[PDB]
Order: structure tokens, then C-alpha cells, then sequence
DNA sequence: AAGTCAAGTACTTACGCCTGGTCATTACTAGTACTGCC
DNA sequence: GGCAGTACTAGTAGAAAGTACTTGACTT
RNA sequence: AUAAAGACCAGGC
């Protein structure tokens, strides 16, 4: 990071979302539908999964954006399906709804009353209110008419509008609602009783009648079981008064129902109040266009990418965008239709997932494509969220070195020409800072890279000294316009012992394992130097132990490590009280004989 | 050069644009021309003459 | 150390041949390769220093494969191979042996046959030694506040064999 | 288990203020704990 | 023009609302060593931009101790700004605060 | 193919033979010291599949 | 579902004249002590005479430099918040410009400056330009050419232009070097 | 500043309304006009946004792609520090079809 | 992400609240080393009145309002002391909670005070006292944590380093990290050893004790057959 | 017929970091162009 | 000159535990 | 002028 480059903004908050179809169908640049990764003599096919308009790739611009690959963030792609289904991730959750819907009514199996209660109930809760929503239930004063029924919706909505008025009227909610632990706690409870529902129940209460269930044939394809006499019997007095059906019309039947229920789960999938006002239907979980990352993340080093999977979706694709034509000018069509369903379905979820693929003989393990990749080992994100690969670092191996006053450190040559540190020339840097730019990045004390004011960086690997001294004499110079002028060269500086160094050893236990230390170099050897009462508190000896060593990029940061985590202050370690310092065998065993009386 | 040390982060026109006459436009060249050279800025001042030229006389 | 390399040219024709061409290339670089395109034996070659040149047909240019290691190595012999066929065929797989002159330096983990591994912290100079009364003076003083540790007595005991066998 | 914790993370449509220091490392600006809780202003003498 | 005009005061009040008078701050006096951390890294950062300097400087190049002699004479134009969970905020000046 | 065997070390085996573990049969022999030349001509292993069994008996 | 949508994207979103602008820009450390000069000759002074896209006209000055105080108090004495990570202090403030922006349909007077055979260059006050493309030249206006050295042009009355030229606003040019305003023929 | 600030800090582009990064991209400006960036997703093609008399733009919002098409709109946007790998994050998860918008201040 | 604010309140990130003082001192592990070191400061009490600058300490301060609530408490804690709080009124705070810490000299801790006075009555010594008890107080008001540190960090590595010591079988009852695991990590339910102490009673004795183990100690069937013949 | 209690089971889970080495670029199989004998 | 064997190429195919969530039997 | 990943074995703390 620079310091000349100021970011203008920040971010306080962040929220979900899930993608539905107008928005990826503005969202992309081009529709891609062959499985063609690449045609002969090296150059990208138009409509592949190496589309040029999703980037460059191989040397080549990109169609979209039109420059190079270094100034070219990606673009998103998108693919075609023929019909539409739904995730892996959410099937669990669309299990439960259809196995609750009635589907003659499109209501639920409860009556109104006590759904609208768990709905008004979820309305307090998305408020930091929780006083008045165990209040709200013993509201039940005056086979049951509407009548009553409908006052009783009317004095619970004013209720609820009361509370919600004085609330916000006298400091208590926020107009934007409260958030914390607690309100989860029970908001979490409620939602799961609320999957705690008609499950155990039978005919619906709202209109007098049964209705199918579902049955999950574990991975793909949610069936429909087949009725029995004392329900068919049911089907012939509604009148007075097991079996793979289709994909599309289960959206048929959530759609009409997350219609007629919609103020109800307006609440139960919102953790907080809509100020948008926006409707939720079964068209934002159900996915009808895939969504392809960039050809930035899609290099081929082999199909080292999804390619293999999104080919075969598009190959099943194209198969099936040719039955509907072949029926077009009108059995084995309608058994390869059904098992083309039942195959591209388990094709997109064999992309996303890999626990409901099909599969074949033993395959090594199975490419992760998108979730198991972002799964290495249980959660990839401790390889690039948590644990980084941190740049301007040395290790080596760590050998004793007495004369040292407990807070510096011995740093080699090698360490003192590779690593570096940017310093902005100033008034006070004139007279030492020249000759580091004089030096040079191989001679100790130097300068390794120059950085201009343009942001251009400038080095002197194989620069010679009469351009050393050129850039000298033109070091501590105004800039060339006014645009510029508030800064000047940030000359690099590979380390003196005035900077800081924090050391590091794994596996890192306690607080005191990483302590930021001094730096004085010499000129002897390759491996690094330690305190005999430092190696102590870090848990370390001298049998080949081989230790890390950090450095800072910062003044700031240079002035944490000097004054917050120094050894110095680490003299005492925040467990029982115990220092954990001083010499260990060598300057104990001369003190018995130093401080004793046969000593004259 | 389009970088937010040079160019705000957020603008906003704060009040609706209230319409001034040829005379606040000449009172307000001829005070920010004297309170201006009290290096970029000087091929704008020369182009802030020519628009208080015209308006006050014929060039 | 040996650090042996296997080097196989031209990644159906042969367009890439060991040595040099007819057209105009850069000098230089004659001081460890052969105009027959194999390296002298013996010469000092750090990082970044020719190994093998290769001329090829399809640019008509001499590239030089370069060797990028950890330490400079010493050539010791270089080895040609041709895979043997009723038909000529010329050679496309060289087998370079190299050897690496380890100074034994501070930080190796000398040890003896006791099990008391350690390594070395800096080099006394033979007059800040301590001598005995002979003149000579022990080019190796291990700490004598391991053994309560450790509990290695048998670098006592045969340093008393090992004393008495060389008297 | 960060793919269940999406599940019921996107479900209830989740807004979070990031505010745990696992949070401020995804992004973040300094931290919330140590010198991350305060900031740091400046007087200037004229308007 | 008429949208975040609203917005506008809604940050200006809840701003003042948030700040807390002169006389009714009731935290602790004492310069924290979190802040003398901050006061000595963000001065030293910022007087490494050719910053107007408020003490004598002789021969010296470490912009660290430079903020520590800052510091030392207390001749800083910073203020901490110190948080509270609710949102309130106080002011707390550099000079007015003590160190060890 | 049974280059590829002494090769990679594992066995592609249509049977499915007698012994658990898939991997890990082959060594490469550094022939770094005479130590270490009769330590691979003297070898016990007891297999790869219990390295990633946690008990201690 | 259509009109539902419709407000999901409305909410997705959510001839001198001044105008008050609330700005948020940074400052230097060498301007400490001087802030208001120091924000001058870093956003103000780079502005003046160049096309802005939220006023959407040509900046023409500054007034009223009232930097935005980050403590609501009566002293000269203010402060500036410091980023975290940069010497730079981002603070909020108000100005007015008077601004410049001719807008489309609107008549305003030009000065001829090049006449060509098919365009019209003119600087209206002297400091803007404009063009008239041949599309826009009326059918009985003839153009005829100079062969001792440039070219005029001849109305419908059968006589040279004068140099006060006065037309109508076709569009505003913004994303070019200097601002230039097309004109019309025919209303 | 170390596991940021070394290796993952990139001021990318965030757009203000919509709140994604990947979507914004830099139209292909023509050999006048140059730094152009935009967000293209709250953007609408121009031949579908037309209309109390008829509207008209100062051809400044106007942008156009490498393929031709011409659009208009979603303009607002900022550069804003943040770690590549968290772009990784929005490509990554827009592939299972979960959205993540970020709302930068001011607002 | 829980850690000390300024309100002197260990809480969490969002801002949810943990526990109202930091183990009711909010005092360091690193300072409180010398605050029972009665006999060793009251040795060098000049070079610890020379560090801590007691005369430079009074501007910004107030003493006698903390001092006048320590006197009360005190007073009725020795005016009582013969019965727990299942019957002890709560009308006196301890001195520290209703009185800013880092603020109010004198606002001290409860056994602090208690070791504090009764080395005062144990002894009779050129300082004087009322002097050596404002340099002790002091040394108490300039001990406390400093508001910001890191807490839940120092906690969950302090708890953690030990254990890497001790990683072992046995050294009765399970002990060692499969236990101390089990507590924080297994969502304590009904355990593999369900342990309870019970104190005596002061008049029964040893054959009042075995008639009770050998009446609650459960005998299955089994226990009782010594040979089953089913022919 | 519905609410509760008990059983199956799906998968979800488990040290810190680093240096080397190989290795393999898929194997089985069938359509097709080229060479030599009759 | 026509038939057929042979080799080269492109395409395709048995072992650790700990907990809550779902579901079938049971009894009022 | 260039150089990326996962699979198995051995080894250091
Ligand atoms: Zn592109
Ligand atoms: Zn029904
Ligand atoms: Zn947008």
C-alpha cells in the first residue's frame, strides 16, 4: 500500500441478496450456449465458456471492455436453461413448504388466526421490541365465525400499531430497528417452531380437505405419493359440499402460494423492517439462468476450471433446446424428455454441490467446482480470508548472540539488501537519505527502488553510479505540476537500526510469542541472532529451530511495534503474573561463584 | 489527474439554482479576478477576462 | 554436493539442434559453452549462466537455456545420449552433472553419535581459544549445562576411551 | 459449516454492521478492539 | 436538492445528538497507551509529509521520536475522538491529558 | 503399466487386493549415507492408512 | 409483477446562474495551519473554467468558503478529520459558484471566429466554443470560396454574415477537450 | 496493514446504488474522450429508455461496450480499498446465486 | 471481540454486554504484582513517591468523595459481619461502581481495603501514614487496565498456553484437556462422571456416614445371585 | 386423528508452519489412411 | 491394380467420535 | 526474455 493514494470511502455495513432473472438478464454482456471450450490454432470461440467478451485471455483483448489483461477486472457471463429449478442449498427449505401448502386452496394447512399471529408476532420481533410480544399472545377476549375472527385481526393490527407507535415515539426502537443477541435468539426460535409446524398435521383447516404429500427421493427429484381409500373417499365428498409429476409446476403451485400467504413471509424472511417494500415470490430462489465467473478465474493451467461441468450443462442443454424443436413439427421422446430433465438437473447441481451427482466408478475425487472449492479443507477462506501470504518478510535459522542489550536483534547482508521500506524525502532525510540513493541496493546501507511521484516505481538493479548519483542530485526537487505538487519521491530503504522487526515462531501460543524488536546488522553471516533471555519467553531453542521474521510497512505501524508490542513492555506475561525473561544456565552458573565469599 | 486527491469524493448542489442578474455576475467577476492573484490558475483567469469583457463591453 | 540435470531439446521434424547457426548472434557468453553446443568441464556457473545453447531452424536464432538454482555449481561431466535405432538419429537428451563446494559454515547441525543434536553459533579464532598445557587448543566446546538435560553420559565415557585410545 | 450458516444467512436476508473482528478482516477499516475503537481528530486554528 | 437537504440535518442532528458537552464528559483523564501509540504513529505519519513543525528539531531523523519530543512538549494540533458503544462521543485534547 | 507402478507407487487393481491402503509402496531411495542404504533394505511399516488413524495403541 | 418491478428499479436509483455545492475533499499537512488555501489549490483552482457533471455547466468562480465543522459548538478554531491511513484530513464544506450552463432550445449570441465550408467555429463571449454542421446550414444560404486565400458564406438576402451571430442551442458537447455547443438552423 | 496493506489491498470500483464490484466496468471511449467508468447492470440499453415533452442527455452519460451496444444510466460509483480475494468472494458466491452489495459512505 | 471500554465494561463487538467491570477490578495481571507488597513499598516508599508523583496527581482528580463512601461501608461491613447476603442489605455499593475509577482517589476494591487496614493494625512505624495510604491508593488508581485493551485475546490464549504443558493422561476423576475441552466445547449435558460434594453435618460421625452411602447405593439384581441351575 | 417420544442417519468434524522429491500430462478402442503382396 | 494386414490418430469412458434434524411407532 | 494448480512418499520444529 501507498500512502499517496487516499481511498475516499469506506464500508459501514453490508446485506444479501439473491439473484433473479431481469437481473442477470441486464446483468451479463453476451449469451453463451455451445460446450466448446476453444476451436484449433489457439484462438477463443464466440459463444464458448472462453468467451472474449468475458475478458482477456491468452494475450488477447477483450471484447467488452477493450483492454489488455492487467487493466481488465473480468466481466460476468451467464448461461440459458430450458427450464427452470432450484438450488441445492435451499432445497431443504422449499421440502418443508411443499410438504405444508394446501394445493386446492394455496393457503397452509393452519387456519388464519394463528398464522397472521405468527406473522404480527415477527412483526414486533424485527423491532428491538420483545416486552409486548409475549403480550400479543394472550389477545384472545370475546365452529367460529369470520366475524369475530376478522375484529380480532382488527384489534391485534392496532395493537401491534400501538406498540410499534410508542416504541419509536419515546427512545426505546429506532426507526431503522434494533439488532442484538437476544431478539435472534427468539427470532431463531420461532422461525424454527415455525418449521415445527403442520408438519405433524393433517387436513387443512382454512378449506375441509386433505391434500398429497411430498416425499424427498434424497437428491433430485422430490416425488409425489400416491392416495389411499380413506382420502379418496375425501376427494368424493369435497364435491357434496410415488410418482415423478413435472419441475415447472411445483413454481406453479409457490407461486399462487406465496401469493395468497405473502404478508406472512414478508416477515418470516426479513430480519429486519422493509423499507423498500418488496414482494417475495418463488422466482428469487428457483434459478433459471446460471451465472459463469469471469475468464480471470477461469485459466486453463487441461480443464483445470469448471469447464468440464458447464460444457456438460450446455451439451444436455443444447440436446434438450433440439427435443422441443424436434416436437416442434409433430413413446421414447417423452422417456428421453423426462430423463433429459431428471439429467440436467442433476448436471447444475452437480456444479454447485457434489453430494447429489450421479456419478461414476471411482474418480480420484471429483472437481470441486464452486462450493467445495470454496471448501478445501472445511472453509478455503483460512488459506486467503484469515491467514495471508504477507509480503517484505525474512526466515532463517536463529543462532545465539550475546552483547545484545535484550531488544535488539542480528540481521545478515542478505536480509539487509532484500527487504526494504518506503521513506517520503523530506528536510530531515537530505543529508542521510542521499547517501542511500548514492549506495545502491547491493552495498549496505542503500537504496533498492525509487518511488516517483506519477506512481511509476523506478529501481536500481543494473543502474549504474553515475546514475545514482544523477538521480541524487535530482532526488529533493519540486514536482512538475501543481496536481503533484502535494507530494515527493517515497525512496526505498532496505533497514537501519532505528527500524522495527517483530519476530514470529509457529506454532504462535500466548501474547507475548510475537514481540517487535530492534534490528542491528552484521556483517558475519546468513542466519539471524538471538538473546539468550528472548529465546525464553518464545518456547524456542537452538537445534535448527527455524522462526519467522515480520516487518513493518508503516510508521505507524513501526510506532505500535516500538511502544505497544515491545519486548520491554512484554517483561511480564498477562497469565499469573510470572516474567517470563532472564537468562537461563550460563549467567546463573557464574552468579553462584561471581556473589559468593570465596571470591576476593 | 481524476483522482481523489484532485477531484471530490461526493457533490452534492445543495439549494436550487437561484437565478442572478448581469450585475451580480459582473460584481462577482470583478471581485474574484482582484482576489485571485493575490500555475494552472493563470490560463483560467485569462479566461475569466474574456466572459468580464463581454458582458461589460466589446472585445 | 552433485546436482544433477537432465536437459531433453526440442520441447515430426528436429528443428532444434545443439551449437550455433550461420547468422549474426551476440558474443560473450563462448566462455563456457563449445561451438559443439556442450559446456566446458569445470567452469564456475552461478545463477544465471549458460548451460546449453540450441540452435532451431523454425527462428534460425541460437536461444541459450538458462540455469536458475539456489548455489553456484562447478560442471563435472556431461553426459550424451541417443536412443539407438536401425535409422541415424541425432542426440536430444544431454545428462549434466554438476557439484556444489559446501563450506561447512555456522548453523549446521553438527552432532555426534549420542544423540545431541546442535548448531553452530560463530567461528573463535584459534588465539581467543583456550590452549592446554600441551599448546593445543579444542577446535570444539560443547555446553557442559546440557548433560543435567540431556543426560548424554556417554560423550563422558567415550571421551575417556576415545582420549585413551589415541595415547 | 459456512455453506448452512449462507443458507440461513441470505434465508432471513441478513444485514450486518461487520462488526466482529472476523468480520473486519473480510473488509474492514482498521479493527473495533485496541486502537481500533477510537479515531483521531485534528485542530486547525482558521475557519 | 431537496432529498439530501433532509439527509443533511438528519447528520448534523444525530451528529450533535450523538456529542456530548464539555462539561458532562466523565471518562478517564489519563493519556491510554493506545492512544500515545495513535499520537506518536499518526503524528510521525503525518509529519513525514513536510508538516508545519512546532519544536526545535537538531540533527535529528527518526520521525517516531520526532512525534515523541512532540509529545514531550505537547505541541500538537490532534484531538482524540473517543467512541462509545452507544454512539456518543467526547473530545478529549492532547494537551489537556496527562502521561507518565 | 508396471512402470507406471513402481513409478507413481500406487496400484490400479482390477481384483482389489488383499492389503487396505491404496498408496504408499515405493521409496525413493536418496542413497545419501550407508545408514541410510541398509535402513531401506531393513524397513518395517505397519501402513499409510493408520497415519490418519488418531489412537495410541 | 411488471408495476411491482417497476418500483423496485425507481428505488434501485434512490444564462449565469449560482448555486450552493456541498463538497468532501481532502487537505495537506503543509496546509494545516492554512486549510482554506490549501483546499483552494487542490480542488477549487483546478475547477474554474472546466465542465462539471453535477452542476452541469462550466464553473465561473467560488464563493462563500465556509469549511464544515465536524464539532457543533463561537471560534476561528475548527477541526479536520484525519483519515486513519493518509496525513490527509477529509472534511465536509459549502461554496457557491456561478456556474455557466446553456441548455438546450435556448438563443445566445456568438462570435464569428471560423468559417469553413462546412462549419461554423465561434466563440460565444469570447471564451466558449461552438460548431454549426453542415446538416444544420439553411438551403438558401450559399457558402463560397476564396481562391486568393478560407472562405464566406452568403444568407438568403444574397450578403455577407456580420460577426455578431446569434442561434440556438442544439446540444452540449461535454465529453471533449473544451466544452462545445451545437447549434440549430430551424425552430 | 499487514494482512491487507501487503498483499490483497487494490482500490477497486464499487458502484453506489447497486453495491457490487464486479458488474462496473470502463467502456471503450472514443479517441477525444478518455476515463470512462461505469456500472452497467442499473444501467438499461438507450433504444429501451425513451419517453412532459421528449428528454434529452448531455451525451455524457451515454457509454458504449467493445461489442457496439449502446447503453445509459448507472453512473454513480466510487474506487474504494479493498482486498482482491473479497472480489474472489462476490464472483465466486454470485455463482451459487447469492447477491452481496456493499453500501459505501456517505450514504 | 469483547475488550474494556471507556465506560470501564468488558463487552462485545455489536455492543452487547459481558460483564460490568473487568473481575470487578479491571486491574492488570502485569501491575498487580507489588499491591500486596505492604512490607516492600512501605521500604521504598520514597522512590515509589519519586515515580508516581503523587504532587503532580491532585488537579484533575477528586479525593474525599470516594473517600466518605469507603468510610461508610466500611463502617457497617465490621458493624454486621455475621451473616452472608442471603440476609445483608445492598443499600452500600462497593465504592467503585457508582464512582469513576481512573477519576476518584480513594475508590478502591473490597479485599484490598481489608489487607490494607489490617497491616495497619499489625504495626506501628520516618513516614507517616496518612501519606503512605494516599501513595498505596494511588498505586491502586494507577493499576487499572488500560480502557481499549484487548481482553478476550489475552483470555483465550492465557487458558490455552498452559494446556499445551499439561497434554497428558493423568497426574480419580478425568483431568487434562479432555476434560477442560469437554466443558467449553461438548455443550455440557450429562457427563461421563457426575460428581457432587456434599458437606457433613457436625454431630453425626463415621457410622452415621456408611449407613447413608450404603442407603443411596444402588444394587442391581445381579448383585445379589451367586449361582443360577435353569434346567 | 394428532401430539409426543424414541430410533435411524447424514454429515459434519480434527495441531502450527516450512523444505525437498516425483509425476503425469488418460487408457481402451475403433475408424481410417498408407504400405506391401498377389 | 485390387485386397488386406499393420500402425497412427482422434474420440470417449476396510476405521476414529459427537450432536441435532427427520421420521416411524405408540398411546390418548 | 518466463514459470500455475492439485495427487503420493520421505524429512525438519
Ligand atoms: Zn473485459
Ligand atoms: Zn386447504
Ligand atoms: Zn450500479
Amino acid at each position: 500500500m501507498d500512502i499517496s493514494k487516499p481511498v475516499g470511502s469506506e464500508i459501514t455495513s453490508v446485506d444479501f441478496g439473491i439473484l433473479t432473472a431481469k437481473e442477470i438478464r441486464n446483468l451479463s454482456a453476451k449469451q453463451i450456449t455451445n460446450p466448446t471450450v476453444l476451436d484449433n490454432l489457439g484462438h477463443p470461440v464466440s459463444g464458448g465458456l472462453y468467451d472474449l467478451a468475458l475478458g482477456a485471455f491468452l494475450r488477447n483483448l477483450c471484447s467488452t471492455c477493450g483492454l489488455d489483461e492487467k487493466f481488465c477486472p473480468g466481466h460476468q457471463g451467464h448461461i440459458e436453461l430450458p427450464v427452470p429449478c432450484y438450488n441445492p442449498l435451499f432445497f431443504n427449505q422449499l421440502y418443508i413448504y411443499l410438504r405444508a401448502s394446501c394445493l386446492f386452496c394455496h393457503h397452509f394447512r393452519l387456519k388464519s388466526v394463528e398464522v397472521h399471529r405468527y406473522a404480527c408476532k415477527l412483526r414486533l420481533l424485527q423491532y428491538g421490541l420483545i416486552d409486548e410480544s409475549y403480550k400479543l399472545d394472550e389477545i384472545t377476549l370475546g365452529d367460529i365465525s369470520s366475524t369475530l375472527l376478522n375484529e380480532l385481526k382488527s384489534k391485534r393490527s392496532e395493537y401491534v400499531d400501538m406498540a410499534i407507535a410508542k416504541a419509536l415515539s419515546d427512545g426505546r426502537t429506532t426507526e431503522r430497528g434494533s439488532f442484538t443477541a437476544t431478539v435472534n435468539d427468539e427470532r431463531k426460535k420461532l422461525v424454527h417452531e415455525f418449521h415445527k409446524k403442520l408438519l405433524s398435521r393433517g387436513k387443512c383447516d382454512n378449506c375441509g380437505m386433505f391434500s398429497p404429500k411430498f416425499r424427498k427421493d434424497g437428491f433430485t427429484k422430490i416425488f409425489e405419493t400416491a392416495l389411499n381409500e380413506k382420502q379418496i373417499t375425501n376427494n368424493r365428498v369435497k364435491g357434496f359440499i410415488s410418482t415423478y409429476i413435472l419441475s415447472t409446476e411445483v413454481k406453479n403451485i409457490l407461486d399462487t402460494v406465496f401469493r395468497k400467504e405473502q404478508c406472512v413471509l414478508q416477515y418470516v424472511f426479513h430480519s429486519r423492517p422493509n423499507l423498500s417494500r418488496k414482494l417475495v415470490k418463488a422466482d428469487s430462489f428457483f434459478m433459471d439462468v446460471l451465472v459463469v465467473p469471469p475468464t480471470r478465474f477461469r485459466l486453463p493451467s487441461h480443464e483445470n476450471s469448471q469447464n468440464q461441468l458447464l460444457s456438460k450443462v450446455l451439451t444436455t442443454s443444447l440436446l434438450i433446446r433440439d427435443l422441443n424443436d424436434d416436437l416442434s413439427k409433430l413413446r421414447v421422446i417423452f422417456s428421453r424428455l423426462m430423463n433429459a430433465f431428471v439429467t440436467i438437473q442433476n448436471d447444475v447441481n452437480a456444479f454447485i454441490d457434489s453430494t447429489k451427482a450421479q456419478g461414476r466408478t471411482s474418480g480420484k475425487v471429483p472437481i470441486p467446482g464452486v462450493k467445495q472449492a470454496l471448501e478445501k479443507k472445511e472453509g478455503l477462506f483460512r488459506k486467503h480470508m484469515m491467514g495471508k501470504r504477507v509480503n517484505y518478510a525474512a526466515r532463517s535459522v536463529i543462532s545465539p548472540d550475546p552483547n545484545i542489550e535484550t531488544n535488539e536483534i542480528g540481521v545478515p547482508p542478505v536480509f539487509a539488501v532484500k527487504l526494504t521500506y518506503p521513506e517520503p524525502v523530506t528536510a530531515y532525510n537530505i543529508a542521510e537519505l542521499r547517501q542511500a540513493v548514492i549506495n545502491g541496493p547491493d552495498k549496505w546501507p542503500g537504496a533498492t527502488q525509487i518511488q516517483n511521484e506519477d506512481g511509476s516505481l523506478v529501481s536500481l538493479i543494473g543502474m549504474s553510479v553515475e546514475q545514482r548519483k544523477a538521480l541524487a542530485n535530482q532526488l529533493l526537487t519540486p514536482s512538475s505540476n501543481v496536481s503533484t505538487h502535494t507530494l515527493n519521491k517515497k525512496v526505498y530503504r532496505h533497514i537501519k537500526n532505528r527500524d522495527v522487526v517483530l519476530m514470529n515462531r509457529q506454532p504462535t501460543l500466548h501474547k507475548a510469542s510475537m514481540m517487535g524488536h530492534k534490528v542491528r546488522v552484521l556483517p558475519n553471516e546468513k542466519t539471524l541472532r538471538l538473546h539468550y533471555a528472548n529465546t525464553g519467553a518464545y518456547n524456542a531453542d537452538f537445534d535448527g529451530d527455524e522462526m519467522n521474521m515480520h516487518f513493518p510497512q508503516n510508521e505507524n505501524a513501526r510506532a505500535e511495534a516500538l511502544n505497544l508490542a515491545n519486548t520491554d513492555s512484554q517483561y511480564l506475561t498477562p497469565t499469573s503474573g510470572s516474567p517470563v525473561r532472564g537468562l537461563i544456565q550460563d549467567h546463573i552458573s557464574a552468579g553462584v561463584w561471581l556473589t559468593s565469599k570465596d571470591s576476593f | 489527474t481524476a483522482t481523489t486527491l484532485n477531484t471530490p469524493v461526493v457533490i452534492h448542489a445543495t439549494q436550487l439554482p437561484q437565478h442572478v442578474s448581469t450585475d451580480e455576475v459582473l460584481q462577482f467577476l470583478e471581485s474574484f479576478i482582484d482576489e485571485k492573484e493575490n500555475t494552472n490558475l493563470s490560463s483560467s483567469i485569462s479566461q475569466l477576462k474574456r466572459i468580464q469583457r463581454d458582458f461589460k463591453g466589446l472585445p | 554436493m552433485y546436482k544433477t540435470e537432465k536437459v531433453d531439446l526440442a520441447l515430426d521434424p528436429i528443428t532444434q539442434h545443439f551449437g550455433f547457426g550461420n547468422d549474426e548472434w551476440p558474443k560473450e557468453w563462448l566462455e563456457k559453452l563449445d561451438e559443439d553446443g556442450l559446456p566446458y568441464i569445470g567452469t564456475y556457473v552461478e545463477e544465471g549462466d549458460p548451460i546449453c545453447a540450441y540452435f532451431d531452424d523454425t527462428l534460425n536464432k541460437t536461444k541459450i537455456k538458462t540455469y536458475h538454482s539456489s548455489e553456484p555449481a562447478y560442471i563435472e561431466e556431461v553426459n550424451l545420449i541417443g536412443d539407438e535405432s536401425n535409422k541415424f538419429q541425432e542426440l536430444q537428451t544431454v545428462s549434466i552433472k554438476y557439484r556444489i563446494r559446501r563450506t561447512p559454515q555456522i548453523g549446521d547441525k553438527f552432532s555426534s553419535r549420542h544423540g545431541q543434536k546442535g548448531v553452530c553459533s560463530r567461528k573463535w579464532p584459534t588465539i581467543d581459544m583456550p590452549f592446554s598445557e600441551t599448546g593445543i587448543q579444542p577446535d570444539i566446546i560443547i555446553n557442559p549445562h546440557a548433560f543435567p538435560s540431556r543426560m548424554t553420559i556417554g560423550m563422558f565415557v567415550e571421551s575417556l576411551a576415545g582420549k585413551a585410545g589415541a595415547l | 459449516t459456512t455453506c448452512q450458516f449462507l443458507t440461513k444467512a441470505v434465508l432471513d436476508n441478513e444485514r450486518e454492521q461487520l462488526d466482529s473482528p472476523s468480520a473486519r478482516i473480510v473488509v474492514g477499516k482498521l479493527n473495533n478492539v485496541g486502537t481500533g475503537s477510537f479515531d483521531v481528530l485534528a485542530k486547525v486554528p482558521n475557519a | 436538492p431537496e432529498d439530501f437537504q433532509q439527509h443533511e440535518q438528519i447528520r448534523r442532528k444525530t451528529l450533535k445528538e450523538k456529542a456530548i458537552p464539555k462539561d458532562q464528559r466523565a471518562t478517564t483523564p489519563y493519556m491510554t497507551k493506545y492512544e500515545r501509540a495513535r499520537i506518536l504513529g499518526t503524528r510521525a505519519l503525518q509529519i513525514s509529509m513536510n508538516a508545519p513543525v512546532f519544536v526545535d528539531l537538531e540533527g535529528e531523523t527518526d520521525p517516531l521520536r520526532i512525534a515523541m519530543k512532540e509529545l514531550a512538549e505537547k505541541k500538537i494540533p490532534l484531538v482524540i475522538r473517543r467512541y462509545l458503544p452507544d454512539g456518543s462521543f467526547e473530545d478529549w485534547s492532547v494537551e489537556e491529558l496527562i502521561v507518565d | 503399466k508396471m512402470q507406471y507402478f513402481l513409478s507413481t507407487g500406487n496400484l490400479v487393481s482390477q481384483s482389489g487386493l488383499d492389503l487396505q491402503q491404496v498408496s504408499g509402496y515405493t521409496v525413493v531411495a536418496e542413497k545419501i549415507n550407508f545408514y541410510r542404504f541398509i535402513s531401506h533394505f531393513r524397513m518395517v511399516h505397519r501402513g499409510s492408512f493408520f497415519a490418519q488413524l488418531k489412537t495410541t495403541t | 409483477n411488471e408495476n411491482r418491478e417497476t418500483a423496485r428499479f425507481i428505488k434501485k436509483h434512490k444564462c449565469i446562474v449560482r448555486v450552493p455545492i456541498a463538497l468532501y475533499v481532502s487537505l495537506a499537512p503543509m496546509y494545516l495551519e492554512n486549510p482554506l488555501q490549501g483546499v483552494m489549490k487542490q480542488h477549487l483552482n483546478p475547477l474554474v473554467m472546466k465542465y462539471n457533471n453535477k452542476v452541469g455547466g462550466v464553473v465561473l468562480g467560488y464563493e462563500g468558503l465556509k469549511i464544515l465543522d465536524a464539532d457543533p459548538l463561537d471560534t476561528s478554531e475548527k477541526l479536520i478529520k484525519i483519515t486513519p491511513d493518509t496525513p490527509f484530513g477529509f472534511t465536509w464544506c459549502h461554496v457557491n459558484l456561478y456556474v455557466w450552463q446553456p441548455q438546450v432550445g435556448d438563443v445566445l449570441e456568438g462570435y464569428i471566429f471560423i468559417q469553413s465550408a462546412s462549419h461554423i467555429g465561434l466563440l460565444i463571449h469570447d471564451a466558449f466554443n461552438a460548431s454549426i454542421k453542415k446538416n444544420n446550414i439553411p438551403v438558401d444560404w450559399t457558402f463560397v470560396h476564396n481562391d486568393v486565400e478560407l472562405g464566406h458564406w452568403v444568407d438568403s438576402n444574397g450578403e455577407p454574415i456580420d460577426g455578431k451571430l446569434r442561434f440556438t442551442v442544439r446540444n452540449v458537447h461535454t465529453t471533449g477537450r473544451v466544452v462545445s455547443v451545437d447549434g440549430t438552423l430551424i425552430s | 496493514d499487514r494482512l491487507l496493506n501487503s498483499s490483497d489491498y487494490t482500490q477497486a470500483s464499487v458502484c453506489r446504488e447497486c453495491g457490487s464490484i464486479l458488474t462496473t466496468q470502463q467502456s471503450v471511449p472514443r479517441i477525444g474522450s478518455i476515463s470512462t467508468v461505469c456500472c452497467r447492470r442499473c444501467s438499461m440499453r438507450f433504444e429501451d429508455a425513451k419517453k412532459g415533452e421528449k428528454i434529452f442527455i448531455d451525451d455524457s452519460q451515454i457509454w458504449e461496450d467493445g461489442q457496439g451496444n449502446k447503453f445509459v444510466g448507472g453512473n454513480e460509483t466510487t474506487t474504494v480499498a479493498i482486498p482482491f480475494v473479497l472480489k474472489y468472494l462476490d464472483s465466486e458466491l454470485s455463482a451459487m446465486g447469492i447477491r452481496l452489495r456493499y453500501n459505501v459512505e456517505p450514504k | 471481540g469483547v475488550h474494556v471500554s471507556y465506560d470501564n465494561s468488558i463487552r462485545d463487538a455489536d455492543g452487547t454486554l459481558v460483564q460490568f467491570m473487568y473481575g470487578g477490578d479491571a486491574i492488570d495481571i502485569t501491575k498487580e504484582s507489588h499491591m500486596t507488597q505492604f512490607e516492600f513499598c512501605l521500604d521504598n516508599y520514597y522512590a515509589l513517591l519519586k515515580k508516581y508523583n503523587p504532587s503532580a496527581l491532585i488537579e484533575h482528580l477528586d479525593v474525599e468523595s470516594a473517600l466518605k463512601y469507603s468510610k461508610k461501608t466500611l463502617k457497617y461491613r465490621k458493624k454486621h459481619s455475621k451473616e452472608p447476603h442471603y440476609k445483608q442489605s445492598v443499600k452500600y455499593d462497593p465504592v467503585l461502581a457508582k464512582y469513576n475509577p481512573a477519576k476518584y482517589l480513594g475508590s478502591v476494591s473490597e479485599n484490598f481495603q481489608d489487607k490494607l487496614e489490617s497491616f495497619l493494625d499489625k504495626n506501628s512505624k520516618g513516614v507517616n501514614e496518612k501519606k503512605f495510604r494516599a501513595l498505596m491508593q494511588l498505586k491502586y488508581m494507577r493499576s487499572l487496565i488500560n480502557p481499549g485493551e484487548a481482553v478476550g485475546i489475552i483470555a483465550s490464549q492465557s487458558v490455552g498456553e498452559p494446556s499445551t504443558q499439561m497434554t497428558l493422561n493423568t497426574f480419580n476423576v478425568t483431568l487434562g484437556i479432555p476434560r477442560l475441552r469437554e466443558i467449553v466445547m461438548t455443550a455440557s449435558a450429562a457427563i461421563k462422571t457426575p460428581q457432587m460434594t456434599l458437606p457433613i453435618w457436625n454431630d453425626v460421625s463415621d457410622e452415621q456416614a456408611d449407613t447413608f452411602c450404603k442407603s443411596i447405593s444402588k444394587v442391581l439384581l445381579s448383585e445379589v445371585i451367586d449361582k443360577v441351575i435353569v434346567t
